[PDB]
This record gives C-alpha cells, sequence and structure tokens, in this order.
C-alpha cells in the first residue's frame, strides 16, 4: 500500500521535468489574449475651441 | 450715414422651428449642411 505510494511517485519524478519545462517556455512562449470590452460607447464630446 | 453691407460684412439669421426633430438638438456632437445661396437686391428709395 504505502509502498506503492511512495516508490510510486520517486518511479514518476522523470515527469517533475516535463512539467516544470512547460511553465517556464509555455510561459516563455504565450499567445496574447483579448480584452472584451465595448459594452456601449466610449462617446465623448470630439473638438476643443 | 447710410449703411451698405460687401464683402466684409455678415448677414446672421437666427433660427427656431417647432418640429420635433429641433426639441432633439440639445446635446450635439456634429452638424453638417449642403444650404443654396440667395440673392439679395436692392429696391428703389426716393428722397423727397
Amino acid at each position: 500500500m504505502a509502498s506503492l505510494i511512495y516508490r510510486q511517485l520517486l518511479t514518476n519524478s522523470y515527469t517533475v521535468d516535463l512539467s516544470d519545462e512547460i511553465q517556464e517556455i509555455g510561459s516563455t512562449k504565450t499567445q496574447n489574449v483579448t480584452i472584451n470590452l465595448g459594452p456601449f460607447a466610449q462617446t465623448g464630446y470630439a473638438p476643443v475651441n | 450715414r447710410y449703411e451698405v453691407i460687401k464683402e466684409n460684412s455678415y448677414v446672421y439669421v437666427d433660427y427656431w422651428d417647432d418640429s420635433q426633430a429641433f426639441r432633439n438638438m440639445v446635446y450635439v456632437r456634429s452638424l453638417a449642411a449642403n444650404l443654396n445661396s440667395v440673392i439679395c437686391t436692392g429696391g428703389d428709395y426716393s428722397f423727397a
């Protein structure tokens, strides 16, 4: 029981890397994400004088 | 002294109307117009 769980871990550590490597490159790479605004008009007066 | 309007003069016409739209032109962002010209010609005046 514990036998697994414990050992099971050290067995699946090699993974630590792959994942680890994501959040870096993943974040080192990344997409540009969008702002959803425009519910209403920005509208103001449009000339000084 | 007699007055004469020439190219250095201006004519102003103030205008109001009772139309529903006019009651609407209060908070205005812009106005534009396509207006005809008119010729104003003097008549005779006799000095008795």
